[PDB]
């Protein structure tokens, strides 16, 4: 069937159990391809309203423009090695 | 010869090829979504998997 | 009159190999008759060691006039055309606008040019119509 | 099928012409490569050197084995591509984020409407296309939330 | 046991098939020859074993000492 | 096989100096000129070019925070 | 006329003004096989075209503009 | 900001500031100077004995000829170990250390200096090209460690408790850099931030 | 299963043909009946023993799921854990497709010795996909270097008139720098006592000590794509060694560098990763315009393809150091795809020219397509491939490494995009030339291509253009194994 992200953070498990900074790394994996798919959801209603508004596109399409902007550099894969090995708060 | 052994041959794979697509569709109104290739076995899960990793990690320590 | 490429060394040096004075074979006779007509080559005749620069296959050898004066002919040309920029320029002949260039009315239309709300006016608007 | 009587006839013919370079009824089977007697394997080969030497780039002995072991392995390899019930990660997680919508507005009448008349084929197809479907609620409720968990994984901030 | 002594007998095979090579003759030359070499490998075999199941026993020993000597250091 | 090819002692020697021009090769002068600016000039432009703009360019989804068309129109007379 | 070496050189093209016996026959064959797909490409063509600016209502995407402020 | 170039050396021990009382380098070259010049021009008149004592016996002749040094190598060799002497201690004072980069241009000079007295009939470009190759054989060596990294093995941090004896663990975290020999499971982002630096994908985009 | 299976199966292969072909050796002096048809059933089993090498890796692929995170069909085989990923298992299958390719572009043109090669081109192939499935630093080097020993003896006996060069610096320029990589695996194995892959991906090393890890590494790697300076091996060997060798090659041998960097580097000295990638940049392009360049002046046809090989392989190592997912399975992309067109342009150049008139030197050809109208067709067709034209895996591959290095470096990663006007010069001056002007007077006309060297040009390209038109058979198994290679933290 569809199986499901594991919500599992780095914050809360010990390296040293191996299934368990296993499902970690998977867990942040797998929220960043989501982010991927609701940015691409959302450049698919900016589609639709460039085409349709013509040229209204500019008002018509202004707040969706500005999201997909928004959210064009962070929803992408970023990996899990870069934050499994950094610690942000020291 | 128009109908020589090079240049039929194309149009016996392409012919070929959309007839298993178009049969593979059919099997896939009939068995959930599952495709034609389904009868050569399944894909593993996680589950399944995890306890193959879980042993090789373990050994590795 | 005619000329060899740039880059052909006037002397080499290559251990036995035969020294030969560099013949550039795009400009041989092509009127006589050789073993290779369309490579203008004899059998067994001697190749240069960069060859390859001088005969059909390099670039086309264009030698009406020395590089030196197409290169001065060249920039004597498009310097005209800069002096006659230049002059007018300076001078300021060109005319002047006729009208003043078009406005629209809504705040040169800048909400219908994707403005926010009103800190973003001007970053959008059109020019501005301000009589009403 | 080595036949010794037959190669005693092949053998004499070329005998009968003492000059040198100046038969299709004729096979061999897979025991005899290795169970005939040393002699007649000689004989075999002096026949085979003396025929050949009597004589386009066919029957090189390759066809078979390609065409009946290299050709179907690339068809089964073209078939696992096209016909193998396999989700990527991309896939997948469009799947998922479809879920998610469905249990963060279980009240929703509209779009839990959308949802289930929105069959599974047509999941990625989302948008503009030449299926005519209903996602426009669909699309407004992804616009509105987000739908991620990853706020939820990094506990640690600045 | 079996298994692990199946395998060194066909170390022996193959050492024996290996040598008609060296020697040049059919690999059917005296049948006899593999036999002989696969029992020799079997016995080599055999003490092998026995070599390899007494190290792992002296090693358990060993280690649990090291690991004392390992407690005490990381402190 | 047959020889296909009408071989061409000139061709020959030509062919077999191209392979073999590492013989002739000397270090002297202009040789050195060279291989500083294939090895060492070259490489130092695109180094410093490469470290100076590292991270230095956040150019996704970059915005736009000026006017491009101006509002007023003043004539040169 | 020339001589145009036909008797191995022949390339899916023809060759040097190459015309087999049996042309004609083969040209109702290719033009109904040209024609028969054509009516292919046709009928693909119909069912899987759409206007793009009919798809989405503008009613529709008022509600995308705003949710998605 | 400095580029953030990677530092491929091998751990030394680094003296404090004040530290490193420095070597007289004139001193040092000296005793260099005079044992060598003496050894080589006494082991010289030893082998003039050897000669005088036999010049009919070819097995001896052979000998003595390998051995035999010419009058510019008998000069040349005190003069170009005396200066590698003075220049390796004179650059270690000026760097407050011993580098790869000193001993580098301190060999390469010595030996450019002993080239052009023994190998006068070569020329110059063939000796400065020998002199590169000895001087970077030399800044190898030091890059090297010397023989041995001695104090700072991985052996001798292993007994210092700054090895991996004890595993990882990524609720520790540490402030301080981890040493040379030490692997980590979780880093303080703020060292990524000194190593890397922000921009491509670090903090920012 | 999989990795006993094909070690297993293979041995008694190997031990299959020496039983038959030396049965006989013993004074017999006779005529024997495997002998006759240049070995012909010694040639076929071989053949079919290639074939079945890539059923085995079919077996396990039916049950590979592209939605799983981590390494699949974990198993223990001579004290070694084996396992495979996304990216592992398209290199294993390219890896084992090639294999019946090497032995039929070697059927009838090798001077004797047909069970010898064979073997040497079966042991080749298994050692290089199992370098792929590999799971520790050590079994990574021991598979990466026994390969070296029947290479040196397959161009040395197989060669051409220089392959007595040709094996030495094979076997010279491979092994040294190989060492530089064993001493930092002998490093890892000290520090942390361990090589296994997913051990040391989870260790953070000192940023000095990740400096000399990734030299050592990158020596290694950087001869083996290879990379300026250090390239000079492969003109020389490429020239010289036997068709099949130059298949496996500028084939596999080849991608396992990158291979390398995606096991050695990435997930376990990611740290030092970022800061080499300026200088991994600057080093490929530079390998990538210098190599291109160079190929204008080459005057022999095996030389020109070789040279063009070192220019593609420098744009695969700009898109594996991007660290963006764009780049990375653009490369990988490109990797598959020169896979299939670099051999093939030997095959063109180096097989079938070559067997009718022995004669490398480019000056001998033109105007072959009044002879040979075939062999142009393939030629054009390849040689447009080979520039990355659209419809061609080589495109996709191109356009995503290059945008990959963009994103990574907009200021340097847009020279990456001279890929697209350097390859067309040199390999379009050669196809102008070979397709133009009057049919050669140094030629003879011979036959034009034959059935099986239409077969083996045939099956090169259809991979190349299924590919190139519907990458996603590709990208969907990459998808998940490429994203665990990328290194950041966005705050
Ligand atoms: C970046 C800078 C340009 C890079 C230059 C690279 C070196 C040249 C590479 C091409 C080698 C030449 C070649 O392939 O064969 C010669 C060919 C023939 O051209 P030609 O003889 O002039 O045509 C006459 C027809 N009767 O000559 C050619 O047709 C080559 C065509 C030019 C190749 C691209 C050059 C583009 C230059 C753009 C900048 C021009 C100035 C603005
Ligand atoms: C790193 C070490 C750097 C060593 C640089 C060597 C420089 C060199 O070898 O230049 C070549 C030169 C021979 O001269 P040549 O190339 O023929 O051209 C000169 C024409 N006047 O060579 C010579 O002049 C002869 C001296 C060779 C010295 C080589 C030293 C090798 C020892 C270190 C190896 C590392
Ligand atoms: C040598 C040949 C190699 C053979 C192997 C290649 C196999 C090709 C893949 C087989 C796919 C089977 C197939 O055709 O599916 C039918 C498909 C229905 O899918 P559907 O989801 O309903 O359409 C959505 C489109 N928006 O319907 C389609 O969408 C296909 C329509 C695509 C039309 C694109 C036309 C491209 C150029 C066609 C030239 C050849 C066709 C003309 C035939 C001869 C005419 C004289
Ligand atoms: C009344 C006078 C009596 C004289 C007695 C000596 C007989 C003549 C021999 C010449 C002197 C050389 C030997 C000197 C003693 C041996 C070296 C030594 O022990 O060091 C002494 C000298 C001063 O060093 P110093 O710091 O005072 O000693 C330690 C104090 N804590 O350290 C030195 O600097 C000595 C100089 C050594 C450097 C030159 C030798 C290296 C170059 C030549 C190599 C010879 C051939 C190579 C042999 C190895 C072959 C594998
Ligand atoms: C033969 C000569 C060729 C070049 C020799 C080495 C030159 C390269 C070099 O590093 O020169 C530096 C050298 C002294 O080296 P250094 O220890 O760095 O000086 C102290 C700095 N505080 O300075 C020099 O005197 C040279
Ligand atoms: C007849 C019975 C055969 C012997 C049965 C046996 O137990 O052999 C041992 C092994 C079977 O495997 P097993 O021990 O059960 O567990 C997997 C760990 N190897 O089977 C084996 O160990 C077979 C090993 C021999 C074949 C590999 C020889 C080396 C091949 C070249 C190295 C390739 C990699 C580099
Ligand atoms: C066959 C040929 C194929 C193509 C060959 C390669 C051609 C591409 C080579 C050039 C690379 C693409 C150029 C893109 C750089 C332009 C980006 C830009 O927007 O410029 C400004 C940008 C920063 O933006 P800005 O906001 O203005 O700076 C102030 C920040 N507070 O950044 C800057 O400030 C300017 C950065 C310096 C640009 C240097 C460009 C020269 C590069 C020369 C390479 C060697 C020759
Ligand atoms: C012409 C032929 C060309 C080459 C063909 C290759 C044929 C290979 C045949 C292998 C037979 C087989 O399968 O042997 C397997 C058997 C049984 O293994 P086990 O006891 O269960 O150990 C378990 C094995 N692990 C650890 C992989 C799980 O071990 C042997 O006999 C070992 C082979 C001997 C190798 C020499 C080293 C040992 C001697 C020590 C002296 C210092
Ligand atoms: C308990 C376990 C071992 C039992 C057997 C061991 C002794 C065998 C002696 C039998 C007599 C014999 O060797 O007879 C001689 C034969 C035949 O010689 P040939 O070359 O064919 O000469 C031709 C003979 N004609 C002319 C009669 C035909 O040689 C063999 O078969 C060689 C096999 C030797 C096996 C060695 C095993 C070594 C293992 C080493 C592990 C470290
Ligand atoms: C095919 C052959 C290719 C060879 C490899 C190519 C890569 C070269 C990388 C050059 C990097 C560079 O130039 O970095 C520059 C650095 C330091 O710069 P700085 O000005 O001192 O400090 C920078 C701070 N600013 C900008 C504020 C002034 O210099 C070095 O210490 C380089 C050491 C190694 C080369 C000598
Ligand atoms: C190529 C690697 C070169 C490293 C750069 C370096 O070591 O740079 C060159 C060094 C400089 O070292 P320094 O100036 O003493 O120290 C620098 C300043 N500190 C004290 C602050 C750190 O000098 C040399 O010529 C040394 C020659 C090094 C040769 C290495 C051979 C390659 C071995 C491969 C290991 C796996
Ligand atoms: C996967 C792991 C496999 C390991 C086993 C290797 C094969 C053993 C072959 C021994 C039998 C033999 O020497 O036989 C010889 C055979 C076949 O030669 P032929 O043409 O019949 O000989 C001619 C006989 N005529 C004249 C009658 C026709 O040559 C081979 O097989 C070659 C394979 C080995 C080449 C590479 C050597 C590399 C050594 C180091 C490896 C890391
Ligand atoms: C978008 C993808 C399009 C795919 C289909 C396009 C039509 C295919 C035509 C095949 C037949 C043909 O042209 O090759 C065959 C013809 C033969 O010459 P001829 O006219 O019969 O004269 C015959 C007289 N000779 C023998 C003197 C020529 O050419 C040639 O050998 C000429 C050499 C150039 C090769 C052209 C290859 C073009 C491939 C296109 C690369 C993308």
């Amino acid at each position: 069937d569809h199986v499901r992200s594991p919500n599992v953070s780095f914050d809360d498990i010990d390296y040293n159990n191996s299934q368990d900074l296993h499902n970690a790394q998977e867990s942040l994996l797998r929220e960043q391809w989501i982010r991927v798919s609701a940015l691409k959801v959302c450049r698919k209603a900016l589609e639709s309203c460039y085409k349709t508004s013509g040229p209204n596109h500019y008002e018509d399409c202004r707040e969706i423009a500005e999201k997909y902007l928004n959210m064009l550099p962070d929803h992408r894969i970023q990996g899990f090695l870069g934050y499994q090995k950094n610690d942000p708060s020291k | 010869n128009i109908f020589n052994k090079w240049n039929v041959t194309p149009f016996v794979w392409l012919f070929a090829t959309v007839g298993i697509f178009q049969w593979d569709k059919s099997h896939r109104e009939s068995h959930d979504g599952k495709g034609i290739l389904d009868f050569l076995g399944e894909i593993k899960v996680k589950e399944s998997l995890d306890t193959y990793f879980k042993e090789y990690q373990t050994k590795v320590a | 009159k005619s000329f060899l490429p740039h880059f052909i060394p006037k002397n080499y040096s290559y251990g036995d190999y035969p020294r030969l004075k560099p013949e550039n074979l795009q400009k041989r006779d092509p009127y006589l008759k050789y073993d290779d007509q369309a490579n203008k080559r004899n059998f067994n005749e001697p190749l240069h060691p960069q060859q390859d620069d001088l005969d059909m296959w390099a670039p086309d050898h264009f030698d009406f006039v020395q590089d030196s004066i197409a290169l001065k002919w060249f920039g004597t040309f498009f310097g005209v055309l800069a002096v006659f920029s230049s002059v007018i320029y300076i001078g300021g002949l060109y005319p002047e606008k006729p009208a003043n260039p078009r406005n629209y009315p809504f705040s040169g239309l800048a909400k219908d040019l994707g403005a926010s709300s009103e800190e973003d006016t001007l970053l959008y608007a059109a020019k501005i119509d301000k009589s009403i | 099928a080595f036949n010794l009587q037959l190669e005693k006839e092949i053998r004499s013919k070329i005998d009968s012409l003492p000059k040198l370079n100046n038969v299709t009824n004729r096979k061999l089977s897979l025991t005899d490569y290795l169970f005939q007697n040393a002699a007649n394997q000689a004989l075999y080969v002096d026949n085979e050197a003396d025929l050949k030497e009597l004589d386009e780039n066919e029957n090189e002995g390759w066809e078979k084995i390609m065409y009946v072991g290299f050709v179907p392995t690339m068809i089964l390899i073209f078939a696992i591509v096209l016909f193998k019930d396999d989700k990527s990660i991309d896939e997948w997680a469009m799947d998922e984020l479809l879920l998610r919508l469905k249990e963060k507005n279980l009240s929703d009448v509209e779009l839990i409407d959308e949802l289930d008349k929105l069959s599974k084929s047509h999941v990625g197809k989302i948008g503009a296309s030449e299926i005519n479907k209903r996602d426009a609620v669909i699309i407004e409720r992804i616009l509105n939330g987000e739908y991620d968990q990853l706020s939820g994984l990094k506990k640690k901030e600045l | 046991m079996i298994a692990s002594l199946a395998g060194w007998g066909l170390f022996g095979v193959t050492v024996r098939a290996y040598q008609q090579g060296i020697r040049k003759v059919p690999f059917s030359y005296y049948p006899l020859g593999y036999v002989y070499s696969a029992l020799g490998w079997v016995a080599f075999g055999y003490g092998f074993n026995l070599w390899t199941e007494r190290n792992d026993k002296l090693l358990e020993k060993r280690v649990e000492k090291l690991k004392e000597s390992r407690n005490l250091r990381l402190s | 096989g047959p020889h296909l090819l009408r071989e061409d002692a000139s061709f020959q020697r030509y062919g077999q100096l191209r392979d073999n021009l590492a013989t002739y090769w000397k270090f002297n002068r202009k040789a050195a000129r060279n291989v500083f600016i294939f090895l060492v000039a070259v490489p130092a432009g695109l180094g410093y070019l490469a470290y100076n703009y590292e991270g230095k360019t956040p150019f996704v989804g970059k915005r736009r925070t000026e006017p491009i068309f101006e509002q007023d129109y003043v004539p040169r007379k | 006329h020339h001589i145009h070496t036909p008797s191995y050189i022949k390339p899916p093209t023809g060759g040097w003004n190459f015309t087999p016996a049996n042309w004609k026959q083969n040209t109702v064959l290719v033009l109904v096989g040209f024609t028969a797909c054509c009516v292919g490409l046709y009928k693909l063509g119909e069912a899987g075209s759409y206007n793009p600016k009919l798809k989405y209502k503008e009613e529709e995407l008022s509600r995308w503009n705003q949710s998605a402020k | 900001e400095q580029f953030h170039l990677p530092q491929p050396f091998w751990p030394t021990t680094k003296t404090k500031e004040g530290e490193y009382v420095p070597k007289d380098s004139i001193r040092e070259a000296s005793k260099v100077f005079i044992g060598s010049g003496v050894l080589l021009g006494g082991m010289h008149f030893r082998r003039l004995m050897q000669y005088k004592k036999g010049s009919a016996r070819p097995g001896l002749a052979k000998y003595l000829n390998l051995f035999s040094l010419s009058k510019s190598q008998l000069i040349g060799f005190p003069v170009a170990l005396g200066a590698f002497s003075f220049l390796s201690h004179s650059f270690a004072n000026l760097q407050e250390g011993q580098t790869a980069t000193g001993e580098f241009a301190a060999s390469s000079i010595a030996s450019l200096i002993g080239l052009s007295i023994f190998r006068t009939k070569k020329p110059l470009s063939s000796n400065v090209a020998i002199a590169v190759g000895m001087g970077s054989l030399f800044g190898f060596l030091t890059w090297a460690g010397n023989f041995n990294l001695g104090d700072n093995s991985y052996r001798a941090a292993l007994e210092a408790g700054n090895g991996n004896e004890g595993g990882f663990d990524n609720k520790v975290i540490k402030t301080e850099r981890q040493g040379f020999w030490e692997g980590v499971y979780r880093r303080p982002l703020s060292q990524t931030v000194e190593d890397l630096g922000e921009g491509r994908g670090i903090i920012t985009q | 299963m999989l990795v006993q299976n094909l070690i297993i199966f293979n041995i008694i292969g190997i031990v299959l043909l020496v039983l038959l072909n030396n049965n006989n050796n013993g004074i017999l002096n006779k005529k024997s009946l495997l002998t006759i048809k240049n070995e012909l059933k010694l040639k076929q089993i071989g053949l079919i023993i290639s074939i079945i090498n890539i059923l085995i890796i079919i077996e396990n692929w039916i049950g590979f799921n592209s939605n799983y995170y981590g390494f699949q069909n974990i198993e223990r085989f001579l004290n070694i854990y084996w396992g495979i990923d996304g990216i592992s298992l398209l290199l294993v299958l390219l890896t084992l497709i090639l294999g019946p390719i090497a032995i039929l572009s070697n059927w009838k043109n090798l001077k004797g010795y047909y069970t010898y090669y064979v073997i040497s081109i079966n042991m080749l192939v298994i050692l290089m996909a199992l370098n792929f499935i590999c799971l520790d630093l050590v079994s990574f080097y021991i598979l990466f270097e026994s390969t070296l020993a029947p290479l040196f003896l397959l161009i040395g006996i197989y060669g051409a008139n220089n392959k007595n060069k040709a094996a030495y610096y094979v076997l010279i320029y491979t092994l040294a720098s190989s060492l530089f990589m064993l001493l930092s695996i002998v490093i890892y194995y000290i520090i942390i006592n361990s090589t296994d892959y997913i051990y040391i991906n989870n260790i953070i090393l000192s940023i000095n000590l990740q400096s000399l890890l990734f030299i050592g590494i990158i020596i290694g790697i950087a001869v083996k794509t290879p990379l300026m300076p250090v390239h000079t091996w492969l003109p020389t060997v490429h020239s010289e060694s036997p068709l099949g060798g130059s298949i496996l090659l500028a084939g596999v041998i080849l991608k396992l560098a990158i291979y390398g960097v995606i096991r050695l580097l990435l997930p376990n000295l990611s740290e030092i990763s970022m800061m080499f990638t300026p200088i991994i940049y600057i080093i490929s392009i530079l390998t990538l315009i210098y190599s291109s360049l160079i190929t204008l002046k080459q005057t022999d046809l095996k030389v020109i393809i070789a040279y063009s090989s070192i220019s593609h392989l420098a744009v695969c190592m700009i898109g594996i150091f991007a660290n963006n997912l764009i780049g990375i399975n653009g490369s990988l992309i490109l990797c598959l795809a020169h896979g299939f067109v670099s051999p093939a342009l030997f095959i063109l150049v180096g097989g079938i020219l070559y067997d009718r008139y022995h004669n490398r030197l480019i000056n001998y050809y033109q105007g072959l397509s009044t002879f040979m109208p075939i062999f142009s067709i393939y030629l054009v067709v390849f040689s447009f491939c080979n520039t990355g034209t659209p419809l061609s895996g080589n495109f996709v591959g191109e356009f995503l490494s290059i945008t990959g290095a963009v994103i990574r470096h907009p200021i340097i990663g847009s020279l990456t995009a001279a890929s697209v006007l350097l390859s067309a010069c040199y390999q379009m001056k050669l196809t102008n030339r070979l397709t133009g002007s009057v049919f050669s007077q140094y030629l003879h006309i011979t036959n034009d291509v034959t059935n099986r060297e239409i077969f083996l040009l045939n099956w090169l390209l259809i991979p190349t253009i299924i590919i190139g038109i519907y990458p996603s058979f590709v990208t969907n198994i990459l998808n998940l194994a490429s994203s665990t290679l990328i290194y950041s933290v966005l705050i």
